[PDB]
RNA sequence: GCGGCCGUAUUGCAGUACCGCGGCC
């Protein structure tokens, strides 16, 4: 299998339903990860290669953490979320 | 314990959020009750009181901008009646982790005509019998209900149940 | 201009003008 992520601010969430527009899919990721921590930012895009995934950005690793443990195959407009940790650091973070 | 204050609210974090709106961040001060909102001067578009104390949603101001409402992890198990006249643009409603209880303890909220979005998730009423049944038969303009679409084919359905005897049963005793 | 239904292809690690295609009602 390939390499394992140490727990990460950033989660990455696809097999995402991608009927949904993009601003709506962006406004319900927002509302059902606010659950977790304070969320700084949400990256979506509905090209050829990235849609069907976002990358949500917490403030606090532990809320990822939670994010990620408590939503994984949640059934988010119908279909189950597949959640990871971002494989590289988001550049809103950047120190 | 804490008070929601003025000072409480001009010291928060007061910004554009990640879906461009204005959101005010009341986030984790164990706030036990809602007071003071109307220093928010109606500003924000969003308020964040995830991670407090509540245990009722009641006494808000007029707040016709409010249209997003994160109320996560609170312990909310009582809507004040009549919120629909302070705020009447809400669209959206995030209860995600209280504590109601019973399908009329959603009664209040079915004078929102703009409510096109709820969160109920881990709150006790969400495995009730007959539970997304009653919220497509009870609210109409509802169209997002724990992040499933209500689909005009579940609306039928439930409007069929609630008028066979079986149905009529349960809302007599939602009464 | 505004929707509804059905199907089909992409399962993809990013930082955004915008975002697949097709059939019915
Ligand atoms: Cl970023």
């Amino acid at each position: 299998g390939a390499m394992e992520m140490l727990p990460n601010q950033t989660i990455y969430i696809n097999n995402l339903n991608e009927k949904i527009k993009k601003e709506e899919l962006k406004k319900s990721l927002y509302a059902i990860f606010s659950q977790f921590g304070q969320i700084l930012d949400i990256v979506a895009l509905k090209t050829l290669k990235m849609r069907g995934q976002a990358f949500v950005i917490f403030k606090e690793i532990g809320s990822a953490s939670n994010a990620l443990r408590t939503m994984q195959g949640f059934p988010f407009y119908d279909k189950p979320m597949q959640i990871a940790y971002s494989k590289s650091d988001s550049d809103i973070v950047a120190k | 314990m804490v008070k929601l204050t003025p000072e409480l609210i001009n010291q928060s974090m007061q910004y554009i959020n990640p879906v461009r709106e204005r959101e005010l961040d009341l986030r984790g001060y164990k706030i036990p009750q809602i007071e003071n909102l109307g220093a928010t001067l109606d500003q924000f578009d969003t308020i964040d009181l995830s991670d407090n104390d509540l245990r009722k949603l009641d006494n808000l101001p007029h707040l016709p901008r409010l249209k997003t409402l994160l109320l996560n992890n609170n312990r909310i198990l009582r809507i004040s009646e009549g919120l629909e006249e302070a705020v009447p643009n809400l669209g959206s409603i995030i209860l995600t982790g209280n504590n109601l209880q019973e399908l009329s303890d959603l009664e209040p909220l079915v004078g929102f005509t703009k409510l096109e979005t709820i969160s109920l998730l881990i709150n006790p009423v969400s495995t009730k019998p007959n539970y997304r049944e009653y919220m497509a038969y009870k609210f109409p303009q509802l169209r997002l209900l724990d992040f499933r679409k209500i689909k005009q084919k579940d609306r039928q359905a439930a409007q069929e149940f609630f008028r066979t005897k079986q149905g009529k049963d349960v809302l007599k005793e939602i009464s």
